[PDB]
């Protein structure tokens, strides 16, 4: 049944299954820290866009949903973030004109080295 | 049935592996660098597997399963 | 070729001093030499 689709699924199954087996066997010989499981949670917490915070707290206080009212809630924040990204890519960010986009995509300005030391 | 014995093997080998922590990271380095380029194969088995082996594909496999990105 | 090099230095020099009439004063006569010697070879680089 359309092997041209089965082969990527086969390699994907292999990769993901090997990763899961590895993490399993790795947190057995080394049990995970009972507190830095919160630290990795904080690390992934620091990476979420802002368009989702208006939903996030709403999930803590019950208000949010049953199970699907949520799944259609995340789509709105998602598409808001998506259209913001389209705008930033094409016409620029929130605080930069067209010249700043030109110097961004021409790589005229080095990463600031003097400041970081 | 492998899970029941695997539970007893886990804690049994965990301390034995946590003890050394230096040989355990020397043998792992040697084993990985030796499976990457299979250049030990001629002197040990007679078949020179380094002619058909692709180190880049193995390195990419390793990094893919390390990052979970097929 | 020495005449040409001198006229090249000349062009750079009067161009720069017309650019910056402020330190075009003779006080920076040795400073403007430091800047013209730099501008006559290539562009100066910052650290970054
Ligand atoms: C443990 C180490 C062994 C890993 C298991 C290897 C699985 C065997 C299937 C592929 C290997 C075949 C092989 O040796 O022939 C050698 C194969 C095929 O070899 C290539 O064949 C081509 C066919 O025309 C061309 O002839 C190339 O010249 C020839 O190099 O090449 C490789 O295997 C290179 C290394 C790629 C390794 C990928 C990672 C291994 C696959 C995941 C396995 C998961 C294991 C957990």
């Amino acid at each position: 049944p359309r092997l041209a689709a089965v082969m990527p699924d086969a390699v994907y199954a292999l990769v993901q299954g090997t990763h899961k087996l590895g993490e399993y066997a790795h947190d057995l010989v080394f049990p995970p820290t009972p507190e830095d499981l919160r630290k990795l949670e904080q690390q992934v917490n620091a990476t979420i866009p802002r368009e989702f915070d208006r939903v996030r707290q709403r999930y803590a206080e019950g208000k949010i949903a049953n199970d699907e009212q949520l799944s259609s809630e995340l789509e709105d924040a998602s598409f808001n973030w998506y259209r913001r990204q389209l705008r930033t890519s094409v016409v620029g960010a929130t605080d930069e004109e067209l010249e700043d986009v030109a110097v961004r995509k021409l790589r005229l300005e080095p990463p600031a080295l003097q400041a970081s030391l | 049935a492998w899970q029941q014995s695997f539970e007893t093997y886990g804690g049994k080998l965990r301390e034995v592996l946590l003890g050394q922590q230096e040989a355990a990271k020397n043998v792992a380095k040697q084993l990985d660098e030796g499976v990457t380029y299979m250049d030990w194969t001629y002197r040990s088995t007679g078949v020179d597997l380094s002619a058909v082996w692709d180190p880049e594909l193995w390195i990419r496999f390793r990094e893919a399963v390390a990052q979970n990105e097929p | 070729v020495e005449a040409a090099y001198s006229a090249y230095l000349r062009r750079i020099a009067e161009a720069y001093l017309a650019e910056h009439p402020q330190m075009a004063a003779p006080e920076h006569a040795a400073h403007v030499a430091r800047v013209v010697r730099s501008r006559a070879l290539g562009t100066p680089l910052s650290f970054d």
